């Protein structure tokens, strides 16, 4: 079953989703989108230890994984609804 | 230090040590006033003294009963004696109330007013029904032998047994009562059938104890 | 002890106990003597 | 109540049967069920949506009166 | 105050403002009990097993660690010398005694070396700290004898003692999963690694 | 940064003040000298606003106090399965749910009470109940009593920890403020958590015990033969013989091939045809998708990490050009104030209650439900009058908050502000609306019954004559009815049989049919709109009238509970909140009797009754359309014709509702003397009984005083709600277990 196209669809999304939190894009924990949709940074942390030049965490991971999994179940099972794999 | 009934905890304030059987066991501080302590100090002893006799009763009975001389166990003495005789139930019971009320309104009346029975309203004796303490009520008919007025200490060392032999028999007579509840036998059968397979025969196997 | 008695002491408490008492003792009576109208006796 | 009363035992009396009076004059299911609820049969179909007779005006200011108390609680 | 590796997001050792049960002297007291039960039940969980492979036991026993008789539905053994529940009744008074005095060591620190107890009384005095009592039963032979040995000898027990926690919780859910012993599980594992993990019994 | 604040040991244990009455308070403490005390003792006890004026000895009173109501709650629930397990004929209902009825109470051989003990069926005898324990039992897959008895063990033992936990966090370790004012922490735990785990927690009952085991029963195999629980969990084989998805274990569901679970997670619609309940898969698939929404929605505000939301920004961003600054200040007084959120907490736990009950009469959920008459009418009813009642404390405590809590200085140009300062145009035209729904609604009867007097029954509104169809809801029920085929291309079955379709019939009797919608269907609708837009006038007005108005400009000063102010400027009784509260009361009652008079009389003529393979014969004959018109109609064929059995109950098993049917008639009339009269006249009349007394030197120490304005007339409303609920209890219970 590894290799196979819902494998694609996952490692697409969890990837897609990990790298946009990391190069800047998404909100992480240190950047916060406004009312407008913009990169401001936030405030009251935990304090959080770990070296990262973007300032990642493990809290990051968590929730872009969470984002990752909830996007790509959308997409497969979405393409399985359809016919279209 | 006094040994307490659960070592670390330190026993209340109302409960000194100048009692008999004092461990501090009180939880939910029934005797904080002293009187009604007082008043439960006399309860135990009566509680106790009843409950030795009884136990004795008990036990004497069933080894008369498990040896083969047609004693009644203690569940069935009531019915036979009654029956076998010739009693009638009630008279007996109300001759009891009689005599039992008769001692212990004197005794009530001494606890109200603590050496008042000892005037000689009574047919003629005098002194000898004077209390000496609470629920100690030594006089030539209760302490006939005469050992609570010699030898101080060594009385007090009674009074302790008396105490502690009394609260082992009430947990003993309660241990006949739920036991012929749980087993419908003999106490003394209860024994040899547990000494004869000690690892099978308990109250964990009846399935009425642990209903699991 | 004291003021948990005392707490006993109080109206209500001791209407409860008073009128389960008086209820109680009526139909206890009306257990052992069942379906009382007249006294004759 | 007097005119309840009188009127029940003139009922009872102009009808036949005095036991029902004083039978079912006892207790308070008695009038409800057999003076209030037996005697307005021909009251309230007075009018129906199968017809109507001589006592529907009767039975429209049955409820009149209703209508009157209501507003005055 | 040992194992302490910077550790804790959720913010539970903060002094100010606590508690109940949740303050530093009690949770750290409450880590070393838990590791120290769990440290005895791994090792008692797997030895039956690793006895029974090596040929030292019979096999009347060599069964699972959830078929001793801890859970009836998932079978039991009889061949003790009495039944369960009689078995359960001595552990009751037992533990109660021994959970109980510990309880009241804790409460009152230093109050069991005071009330006759069979003369075992030297023994249970305690010390300064509560979670390492000592004496001459609990520390047989002097350990360390020092200061900066006694933290190394602390630091190992923590050590040792999450990960045998962490174990305990792997044979619970092992046990749950696949059904089979953790001697098992590590047998079948060592045979075939690809065609043998957690994903390939998803059944 | 959001963590545990707690303080230890505040407030020691000791009886000492309960000997000393009224201790809470500095006026009530120093004992009586009236009995106008002994009203205040007790009016003024959860008042916890009334003691101090600090926010976190409050916090710690309520969260106390919550833990009290947990912990009766179980009682009651252990009680309730108590009773269940030891005095029913629970088992023998399961082996027949038809002909037997459901009997959980048993009274007491004495004077001639034995007769209550009516013949259930199944060799037991016994008080009917209606409250439909039984059908929930048998949905949860409960087929012992010895499981039953095991249930209220833990329920007791759940009471006991709650108290404790109670008495554990008021005394041993209290709160501090900062815990509670952490609002967002509290919403993910609960969204998440309580909801979201509770579902999933239950899903998994569903589908390990109560699919399988309502499956064989529904089979027709007997109870006892059944496989207990734990062998299903732990024989995987006899789940893959009942649904083979379970041979495959949980790989589907890790790999997201989740088609392959379409044997116990379905979509199927209409209802169970040898059962008359909810298909039990579609229940299991319905709480799974409820969890997985729920623990999605609770991750949204922040707490300690950066991401989620917070509460301020959120509010402060909303603001528009009709609203000035918006809700601005919204957030300041919602998390400093209890009576605020007790308002809003009670206004939308009301309204779910009403939605439950609708939902749970249009789509019986429960096994052998929707053939048990008397179980769907109590429900539907009780559920009714518990929404009503929450919602009319909802208005009271909104005008408390606008009373005591408000503070103008805080909260200047606002959406609280501007509804404040436009105030007169919101009621006047509320008032206008009322008056106009009320002459059309219930002139439209009137007419009625004058035209159907008068000997012309051509010129009434009805299905005949003049007629007024509901031409929306009509299509609206054709549109659902219509949606499996192309608006749900997935389901089997509409959502349930009121759309339209198909007759259901379990043992004879229906389930549910059909219901279509005339002109009297129209009136009753509009009447109900009519009250419920009366009772928002009232209570409304009582919330924004609640600080000052034209004719008292300092009602803020008086505080929320007071008489009046007092027969000058013309008269001014009733100007505080709390008697709009008060009327607001009233109407709700009225409100209610038309909604479940309406639910009765609509159900016994047009769905319920017999499938005598001849058609349907209903209960009443199907007289709704034609009747339903005229008042006349109402009084006659609903409270003259369906009071027979409640009035002939006597000498029956049936003769206690009989009973106690005039008895609520009774508490109902005499609720009219607390209301009418006035309290100067019993302050005279006392006043000469205590010379009275004062003769035979009887004179009680404590001084006689009539009671106060204020509470004659809460006790006149109290026995007025309790008669007049009372008689629709006796009346609706005798009239359905009799003929249902
Ligand atoms: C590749 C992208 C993609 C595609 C083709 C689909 C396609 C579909 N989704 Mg879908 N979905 C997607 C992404 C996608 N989704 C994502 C990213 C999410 C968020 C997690 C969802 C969440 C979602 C839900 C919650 C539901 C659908 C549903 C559906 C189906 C019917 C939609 C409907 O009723 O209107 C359809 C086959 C509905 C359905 O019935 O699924 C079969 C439905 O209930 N989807
Ligand atoms: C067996 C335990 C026991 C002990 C140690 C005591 C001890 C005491 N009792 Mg006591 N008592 C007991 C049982 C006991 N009692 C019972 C069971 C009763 C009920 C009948 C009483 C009724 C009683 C009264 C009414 C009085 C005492 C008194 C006393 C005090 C002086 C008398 C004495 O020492 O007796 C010594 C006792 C023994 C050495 C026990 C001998 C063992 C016997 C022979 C067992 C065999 C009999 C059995 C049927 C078989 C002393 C504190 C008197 C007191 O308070 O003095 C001021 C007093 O007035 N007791
Ligand atoms: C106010 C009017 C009134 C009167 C006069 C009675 C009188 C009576 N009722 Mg009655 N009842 C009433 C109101 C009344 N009740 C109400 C309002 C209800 C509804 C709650 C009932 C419900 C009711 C029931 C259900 C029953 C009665 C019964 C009785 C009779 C039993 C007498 C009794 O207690 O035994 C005699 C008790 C004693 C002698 C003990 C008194 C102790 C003192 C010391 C006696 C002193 C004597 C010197 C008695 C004739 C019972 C009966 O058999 O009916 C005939 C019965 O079964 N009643
Ligand atoms: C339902 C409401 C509620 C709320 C909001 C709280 C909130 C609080 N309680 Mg509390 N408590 C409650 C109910 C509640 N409790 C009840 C019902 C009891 C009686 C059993 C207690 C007994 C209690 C004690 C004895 C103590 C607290 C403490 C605390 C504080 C810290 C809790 C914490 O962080 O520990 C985190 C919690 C855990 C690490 C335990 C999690 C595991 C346990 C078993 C709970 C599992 C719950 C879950 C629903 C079980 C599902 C069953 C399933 C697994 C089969 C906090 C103020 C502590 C305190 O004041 O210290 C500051 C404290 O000492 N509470
Ligand atoms: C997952 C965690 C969790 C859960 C399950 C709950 C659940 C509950 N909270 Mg709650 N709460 C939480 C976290 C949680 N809270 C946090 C983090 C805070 C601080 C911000 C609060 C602060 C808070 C307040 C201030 C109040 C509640 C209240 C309630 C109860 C609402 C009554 C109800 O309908 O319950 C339905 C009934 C049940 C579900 C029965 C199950 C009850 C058991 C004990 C489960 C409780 C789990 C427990 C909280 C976990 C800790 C246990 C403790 C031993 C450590 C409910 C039991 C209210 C209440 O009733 O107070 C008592 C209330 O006033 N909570
Ligand atoms: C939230 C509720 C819930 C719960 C409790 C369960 C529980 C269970 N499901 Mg399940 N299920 C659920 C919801 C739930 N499910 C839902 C919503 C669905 C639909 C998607 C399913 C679909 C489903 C299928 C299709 C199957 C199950 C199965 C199972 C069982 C085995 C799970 C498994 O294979 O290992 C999962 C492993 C674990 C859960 C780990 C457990 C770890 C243990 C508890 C830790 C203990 C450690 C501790 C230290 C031990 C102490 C030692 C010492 C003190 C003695 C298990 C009883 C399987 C089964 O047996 O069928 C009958 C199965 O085939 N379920
Ligand atoms: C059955 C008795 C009854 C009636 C008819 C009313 C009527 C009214 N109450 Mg009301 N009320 C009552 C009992 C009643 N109340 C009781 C017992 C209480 C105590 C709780 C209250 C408490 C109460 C409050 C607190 C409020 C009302 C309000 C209202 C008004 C609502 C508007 C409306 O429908 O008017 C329309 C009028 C009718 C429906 C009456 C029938 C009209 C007929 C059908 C047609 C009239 C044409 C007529 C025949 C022509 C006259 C010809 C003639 C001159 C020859 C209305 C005047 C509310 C209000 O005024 O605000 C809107 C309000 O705030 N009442
Ligand atoms: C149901 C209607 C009803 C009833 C029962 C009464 C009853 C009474 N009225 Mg009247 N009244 C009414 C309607 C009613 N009124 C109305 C609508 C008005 C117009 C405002 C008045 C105006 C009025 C005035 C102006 C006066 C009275 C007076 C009286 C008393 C007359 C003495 C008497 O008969 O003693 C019989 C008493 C009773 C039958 C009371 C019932 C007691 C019950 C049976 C006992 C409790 C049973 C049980 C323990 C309860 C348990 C429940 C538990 C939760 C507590 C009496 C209390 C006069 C008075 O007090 O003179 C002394 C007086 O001055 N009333
Ligand atoms: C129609 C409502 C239009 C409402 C509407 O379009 O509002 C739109 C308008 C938008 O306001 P803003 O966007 O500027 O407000 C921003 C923030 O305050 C809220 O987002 O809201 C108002 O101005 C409130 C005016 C009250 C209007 C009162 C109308 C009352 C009608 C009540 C009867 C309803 C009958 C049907 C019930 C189902
Ligand atoms: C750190 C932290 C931090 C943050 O801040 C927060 C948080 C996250 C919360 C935390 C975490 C935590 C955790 C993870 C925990 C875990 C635990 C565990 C697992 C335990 C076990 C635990 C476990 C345990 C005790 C166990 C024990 C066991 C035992 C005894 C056993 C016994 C036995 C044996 C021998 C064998 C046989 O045949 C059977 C029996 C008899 C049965
Ligand atoms: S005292 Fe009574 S009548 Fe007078 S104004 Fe006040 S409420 Fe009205």
């Amino acid at each position: 079953f590894i290799g196979s196209s819902t494998n694609l669809i996952m490692v697409a999304s969890t990837t897609a989703t990990l790298a946009a939190a990391r190069f800047g894009l998404a909100p992480t924990v240190k950047k916060n989108t406004t009312a407008g949709l913009k990169l401001v940074d936030s405030k009251n942390s935990a304090g959080v230890i770990s070296n990262d030049p973007a300032g990642f965490t493990i809290v990051d991971v968590l929730a872009m994984g969470a984002a990752g999994h909830g996007l790509g179940v959308g997409i497969v099972l979405g393409l399985k609804g359809i016919g279209a794999l | 230090v006094r040994p307490v009934w659960f070592p670390g905890n330190p026993p209340p304030a109302h409960l000194d040590g100048s009692l008999a059987g004092d461990y501090g066991f009180d939880p939910l501080f029934l005797g904080q006033e002293p009187q009604t302590l007082k008043w439960y100090v006399q309860a135990e002893l009566v509680h106790g003294r009843f409950a030795m006799l009884g136990a004795a009763g008990i036990i004497l009975t069933s080894i008369g009963a498990k040896v083969g001389l047609g004693f009644p166990e203690w569940y069935d003495a009531g019915k036979v004696v009654v029956e076998k005789n010739n009693i009638d139930f009630p008279t007996l019971m109300v001759i009891q109330f009689y005599l039992m009320g008769w001692a212990e309104t004197k005794r009530w009346y001494d606890f109200k007013n603590p050496g008042s029975q000892a005037d000689g309203s009574f047919l003629g004796f005098t002194e000898e029904f004077k209390g000496l303490e609470n629920g100690y009520p030594g006089g030539r008919f209760f302490d006939p032998m005469g050992l609570s007025r010699g030898d101080a200490a060594k009385y007090q060392e009674y009074k302790q047994k008396e105490v502690k032999n009394g609260r082992l028999a009430m947990i003993a007579c309660l241990g006949f009562a739920a036991q012929y509840a749980a087993t419908g036998k003999g106490p003394l059968d209860n024994l040899a059938d547990h000494l004869a397979d000690p690892n099978h025969v308990n109250f964990a196997t009846n399935g009425v104890s642990n209903p699991i | 002890m004291k003021d948990f008695t005392t707490y006993l002491s109080t109206a209500p408490v001791i209407a409860t106990i008073w009128f389960t008492f008086t209820a109680g003792l009526l139909i206890e009576i009306n257990r052992y003597f069942p379906d009382p109208l007249v006294f004759s006796f | 109540w007097v005119t309840f009363y009188w009127h029940w035992k003139h009922l009872t009396l102009w009808q036949g049967n005095v036991a029902q009076f004083d039978e079912s004059s006892t207790y308070l299911m008695g009038w409800l069920r057999d003076y209030l609820w037996l005697n307005s049969s021909q009251l309230i179909n007075g009018y129906n949506p199968f017809g109507m007779n001589s006592l529907s005006v009767w039975a429209w200011t049955f409820l009149f009166g209703h209508l009157i108390y209501a507003t005055g609680f | 105050l040992p194992g302490d590796f910077g550790f804790d997001p959720l913010g539970l050792l903060d002094p100010v403002n606590s508690g109940g049960f949740i303050e530093p002297k009690w949770l750290q007291y409450s880590e070393v009990i838990h590791a120290r039960w769990a440290m005895l039940g791994a090792a008692g969980c797997i030895a039956p097993e690793v006895l029974g492979a090596a040929g030292l036991i019979p096999d009347a026993t060599n069964i699972k660690w959830f078929e001793s008789g801890v859970i009836p539905p998932a079978g039991s053994y009889n061949g003790y010398w009495a039944d369960p529940y009689t078995i359960f009744f001595v552990e009751i008074v037992a533990m109660q005694f021994a959970e109980l005095r510990r309880l009241q060591d804790f409460r009152y620190p230093g109050s069991m070396g005071q009330q006759y107890f069979l003369g075992l009384e030297a023994i249970f005095k305690g010390s300064g700290d509560a979670a390492y009592p000592g004496g001459p039963f609990f520390n047989l032979f002097n350990l360390g004898k020092t200061e900066a040995a006694m933290k190394e000898l602390k630091l190992k027990e923590i050590k040792n003692g999450r990960l045998a926690m962490l174990a305990m919780l792997g044979y619970g859910a092992q046990a749950v999963m696949t059904g089979k012993g953790p001697f098992q599980n590590l047998v079948e594992h060592l045979a075939d690694p690809v065609n043998n993990n957690i994903l390939t019994n998803f059944a | 940064k959001v963590k545990i604040a707690v303080d230890r040991n505040p407030v020691e244990t000791s009886f000492e003040k309960w000997a000393k009455p009224g201790h809470f308070s500095r006026t009530l403490s120093k004992g009586p000298n009236t009995t106008t005390w002994i009203w205040n003792l007790h009016a003024d006890a959860h008042d916890f606003d009334s003691h101090t004026s600090d926010l976190e000895e409050i916090s710690r009173k309520v969260f106390s106090a919550h833990f009290g109501q947990l912990g009766i709650i179980f009682i009651w629930l252990s009680g309730m399965y108590f009773h269940g397990a030891r005095f029913s004929n629970y088992e023998a209902w399961l082996s027949d749910p038809t002909h037997i009825k459901p009997s959980a109470q048993v009274v007491w051989p004495i004077v001639g009470q034995e007769i209550l003990n009516g013949d259930v069926g199944g060799g037991f005898q016994g008080i009917q109940i209606t409250s439909g324990f039984f059908q929930l039992w048998r949905a949860s897959g409960i087929t012992s009593e010895l499981q039953l008895y095991t249930t209220a063990i833990g329920g007791l033992v759940m009471a006991a920890a709650m108290f404790f936990a109670g008495w554990f966090h008021y005394h041993k370790a209290a709160p501090k403020l900062e815990w509670f004012q952490n609002v967002e922490s509290m919403l993910n735990h609960h969204l998440g958590g309580l909801l979201g785990l509770g579902s999933l927690a239950w899903a998994g009952h569903q589908i390990h015990v109560s699919l399988p085991v309502n499956k064989l029963l529904d089979a027709g195999v007997d109870p006892k033969e059944i496989p207990l629980p734990h062998d299903l969990l732990l024989n995987r084989a006899i789940m893959a013989d009942l649904y083979p998805s379970f041979a495959k274990g949980i790989a589907p569901f890790f790999t997201l091939n989740w088609s392959e679970y379409s044997d116990f997670l379905t979509f199927k619609g209409g209802l169970n045809p040898v059962t008359g309940g909810l298909w039990l898969s579609d229940t299991a698939h319905h709480h799974v998708a409820i969890a997985v929404l729920f623990l999605v929605a609770g991750h949204m505000y922040r707490t300690n990490w950066g991401i989620g939301h917070s509460m301020k920004e959120i509010l402060e961003a909303h603001r528009g050009p009709f609203t000035g600054e918006g809700h601005v200040g919204l957030y300041e007084i919602l998390t400093t104030s209890w009576h605020a959120q007790l308002a809003i907490n009670l206004a939308l736990f009301g309204s779910l209650s009403i939605i439950v009950a609708h939902h749970m009469y249009a789509m019986p959920p429960y096994p052998y439900l929707a053939t048990d008459y008397g179980t769907q009418l109590s429900l539907f009813t009780h559920h009714t009058w518990i929404g009503g009642f929450c919602i009319v404390g909802a208005g009271a405590h909104a005008a408390i908050f606008m009373v005591r809590d408000y503070d103008p200085t805080n909260n200047y140009n606002n959406l609280l502000d501007r509804v404040i300062r436009h105030r007169d145009a919101i009621i006047s035209h509320l008032n206008w609306v009322c008056i106009f729904l009320g002459f059309h609604s219930f002139g439209l009867y009137i007419h009625n019954d004058t035209m159907s007097a008068l000997g012309r029954p051509q010129d009434m509104f009805s299905d005949t004559a003049i007629q007024l169809q509901p031409v929306f809801a009509q299509w609206i029920q054709n549109t659902h009815f219509l949606a499996p085929q192309l608006t749900a291309p997935n389901a089997l079955a509409a959502t349930s049989l009121t759309w339209g379709g198909d007759l259901v019939a379990v043992g004879g009797k229906v389930a549910m049919m059909p219901i279509s919608l005339g002109t009297s269907d129209f009136m009753v609708h509009h009447i109900h709109a009519f009250t419920i837009h009366v009772t928002v006038l009232i209570l409304l007005k009582g919330v924004l009238f609640a600080r000052s108005s034209r004719l008292i400009p300092d009602k803020a000063n008086l505080g929320f509970r007071f008489p009046c102010d007092g027969p000058g400027r013309g008269g001014t009784c009733q100007v505080s909140a709390w008697d709009h509260v008060f009327l607001g009361l009233f109407w709700m009652y009225n409100s209610l009797s038309i909604v479940i008079f309406h639910f009765s009389w609509k159900m016994q003529s047009d769905v319920w009754g017999t499938v005598t393979a001849s058609g349907v014969s209903h209960i009443t004959g199907g007289n709704f359309a034609q009747s339903a018109n005229t008042i006349n109609g109402w009084l006659r064929d609903f409270l003259w014709a369906q009071s027979s059995q409640v009035i002939q109950s006597y000498g029956s098993a049936l003769s206690a509702y009989g009973l106690i049917f005039l008895g609520a008639h009774f508490v109902w009339a005499f609720s009219l003397m607390f209301l009418f009269s006035g309290r100067g006249y019993w302050q005279e009349l006392i006043e000469s009984i205590v010379w009275a007394h004062n003769k035979l030197k009887v004179a009680p120490a404590i001084q006689p005083r009539a009671l106060s304005i204020t509470q004659g007339r809460a006790v006149g409303v109290a026995h007025y709600l309790l008669g007049g609920i009372a008689t629709t209890w006796s009346f609706f219970l005798a009239r359905i277990i009799s003929v249902g």
